[PDB]
RNA sequence: CUGCACGCGCGCUACACUGACUGGCUCAGCGUGUGCCUACCCUACGCCGGCAGGCGCGGGUAACCCGUUGAACCCCAUUCGU
């Protein structure tokens, strides 16, 4: 019936709406981005060859959560834990130039607006369609 | 310790201060003959400025 | 999708100098080459286009000299600046990786470079010591009698 | 004397210029809060700042 | 200009307090001294000194 | 005829000397970059002075004689390539011939700051 | 345990595709000392069994996948 | 005051699959912040950089702003297999 985002499971919403910005080919992907390594406290590359796909269904996600987020906000939810080698490890924050993109790739996308005051928020038509493939794929665990 | 000697030991000093706070929609002139009541050295009392 | 296993594949390669296991998949088999690390790997073989889920005796010659000509020389293919070795070189001014016996070659030039003009550096690199400022009065014994 | 090059090393950022406001230590003191006292010269006045240890 | 934080204003005039409490102890030893006790306004303020011999300061 | 086998950033030193400080920033590494791009200061001044007249009053085809310096934070900049520093190591001045490889380096590099220790036999300590 | 290999040869495919859906408790550790192969296959062959429809899954858990015989009755 | 043929004491990271990577998903508490001398404080957002960082524009003397402190472990998937 009424189905929101917030009663489906969400691991497998986002891998749904990753191919969902994926075979909607507007997302405006960067060009480096395979030498990425995505916030210095890791050491690989994603072992994805798309991950700016479900970066991009990941930060959409949240940002329906948490209206009124910056690029600052969005590596704190996305950094992690770093290991010093020999020193103990400690919290990171994440990498900004992948995160300041990848809201501009949804602005741009006619998902993600600026607020009266800081952050972001989205647009009516961002919401519109993350709840029609909620309920798409609250109707994939049916079907 | 005032030398490095001893068995490392430590004093734990505190200062809890306290805060509260009364709205009035009050006249400005007679706030003083609210505040010439107490003496009391003890406490900090100030007065928002009127613009509000 | 290797539901047996192909005619041919190889038990060595042999890329550069060095050679490299065949049952390492290919994104840590070439981590074998000395200056190609786990990390230099990866971007030469995306640019590479190869399956990344492949080991590294199931590659045709033809897939690994494209890849042996990208970890060469790496900025025509849109490998940028601060990814390599020899960044700004204290000779000759180029950007490149040494992946080679010219690894260990432009390793000792440095070396005997400091030994030449005798900088503190370099009398510590003639002695057996730690050289980047550590201490030594409890450690690193046994680098030493 | 000389007056360019007395007392020209700038005393600024670091512990040349940090004190103890009492009688004039610069070792182990206590910059937070303002109180800029050493170790030592903090617990004789602690009763008289208004700190208590614990009761 | 601009005050100072409340954390900041109560060790400051706890601080005031210690250091003349022990410049009228160096001062009026000779007269026992046993103590002051302050009254800071926004005015006149007063600072009450319970010294025993009064004729002599 | 007259040809050896040198360059130092793909730049020789015929076409250093004739070089801006701002283009040597580019050249240099990031440390000395910020070093250059920060001032220098009087006494870092003043001792390029001396050794700008000491190549003039150097007798022909002769190197010149030493200044002796207790500064060892300065950058050996191109200009004084060729010269004869003696360099402070906390009680003498060390004699060092600046030649064109160390052309990136502090002074400091060249003046030991301790005696390298050699040997000896244990005493009493050590259990 | 050590020289273990990578990518079947037939003397262990032609064994894998007869009896390894006999036995009760098949999972990639049990095929790795029963079986020369070294695992990696024994996630990727056990994979393919179960899109072929040999045996049967239960867990699927991302530390222990635990698969058994197909009911035959 | 860090100099090192050596000895000893508090520790940190480890020797792995009860894991390591990569990506997802999700919860804190204590507390501290622009200064008499005192120069330097905590930082949101917006744009440049692949990272460290760099500029613009604010806010906060603070249950008002950083901040609903989106902490790590863990959780769930991927890869690696003695
Ligand atoms: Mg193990």
């Amino acid at each position: 019936p009424g189905v929101t985002v917030k009663d489906v499971n969400q691991q497998e919403f986002v891998r749904a709406l990753a191919a969902f910005l994926k075979k909607s080919g507007k997302l405006k992907v960067p060009e480096w981005v395979d030498t990425v390594k995505l916030a210095k406290h890791k050491e690989l590359a994603p072992y994805d060859e798309n991950w700016f796909y479900t970066r991009a269904a990941s930060t959409a996600r949240h940002l329906y959560l948490r209206g009124g987020a910056g690029v600052g906000s969005m590596t704190k939810i996305y950094g992690g834990r770093q290991r010093n080698g020999v020193m103990p490890s400690h919290f990171s924050r994440g990498s900004k130039s992948v995160a300041r993109r990848v809201l501009q790739a949804l602005e741009g996308l006619k998902m993600v607006e600026k607020d009266q005051d800081g952050g972001r928020k989205l647009t009516p038509q961002g919401q519109r369609d993350l709840d029609r493939i909620a309920g798409q794929v609250a109707a994939a665990n049916k079907k | 310790t005032p030398c490095g000697e001893g068995s490392k030991t430590w004093d734990r000093f505190q200062m809890r201060i306290h805060k509260r706070l009364i709205d009035l929609h009050s006249p400005s002139e007679i706030v003083k003959q609210i505040t010439s009541i107490s003496i009391e050295p003890g406490v900090e009392v100030e007065v928002t400025i009127a613009d509000a | 999708m290797s539901l047996v296993i192909p005619e041919k594949f190889q038990h060595i390669l042999r890329v550069l100098n060095t050679n490299i296991d065949g049952r390492r998949k290919i994104a840590f088999a070439i981590t074998a080459i000395k200056g190609v690390g786990r990390r230099y790997a990866h971007v030469v073989l995306r640019k590479a286009d190869i399956d990344l889920t492949k080991r590294a005796g199931e590659l045709t010659e033809d897939e690994v000299e494209r890849v042996i000509t990208i970890m060469q020389n790496p900025r025509q293919y849109k490998i940028p600046d601060w990814f390599l070795n020899r960044q700004k070189d204290v000779k000759d001014g180029k950007y490149s990786q040494v992946l080679a016996n010219g690894l260990d070659n432009k390793l000792r030039e440095d070396l005997e470079r400091l030994k030449k003009i005798r900088a503190h550096r370099g009398l510590r690199h003639f002695w057996g010591l730690r050289v980047r400022g550590q201490h030594t009065k409890t450690t690193g014994r046994r680098g030493r009698t | 004397g000389h007056q360019q090059l007395y007392w020209s090393h700038p005393r600024k950022f670091g512990q040349g210029s940090r004190s103890c406001r009492v009688c004039s230590n610069r070792h182990g003191l206590i910059r937070k809060y303002g109180l800029n006292m050493c170790r030592q010269c903090f617990r004789q006045y602690a009763k008289d700042i208004g700190f208590i240890k614990l009761d | 200009a601009v005050q100072i934080s409340k954390k900041r204003k109560f060790v400051a005039d706890g601080i005031f307090k210690a250091e003349l409490n022990e410049f009228l102890t160096r001062e009026l030893a000779e007269d026992g001294y046993s103590g002051v006790e302050v009254r800071v306004t926004p005015t006149r303020t007063e600072i009450i000194i319970l010294a025993t011999r009064t004729q002599n300061v | 005829r007259t040809f050896r086998k040198f360059t130092y950033r793909g730049v020789d030193l015929d076409q250093l000397l004739d070089m801006s400080y701002e283009q040597l920033m580019q050249l240099y590494s990031a440390r000395q970059r910020r070093r250059l791009n920060r001032g220098l200061r009087r006494k870092q001044h003043s001792l390029l002075k001396r050794l700008r007249k000491a190549k003039k009053e150097a007798p022909p085809m002769e190197k010149p004689e030493v200044v002796k310096t207790h500064l060892r934070d300065m950058i050996i900049l191109p200009e004084m390539v060729g010269s004869m520093v003696g360099v402070y190591n906390g009680k003498t001045f060390n004699q060092v011939e600046i030649k064109p490889e160390m052309i990136g380096h502090y002074l400091g590099e060249f003046s030991i700051t301790y005696k390298p220790v050699k040997h000896g036999r244990p005493g009493i300590g050590a259990t | 345990k050590l020289n273990n290999l990578v990518l079947f040869d037939k003397a262990t495919y032609d064994k894998l595709c007869k009896e390894v859906p006999n036995y009760k408790l098949i999972t990639p550790a049990v095929v790795s000392e029963r079986l020369k192969i070294r695992g990696s296959l024994a996630r990727a062959a056990l994979q393919e069994l179960l899109s072929k429809g040999l045996i049967k899954l239960v867990s699927k858990h991302r530390a222990q996948v635990i698969y058994t015989r197909n009911t035959k009755g």
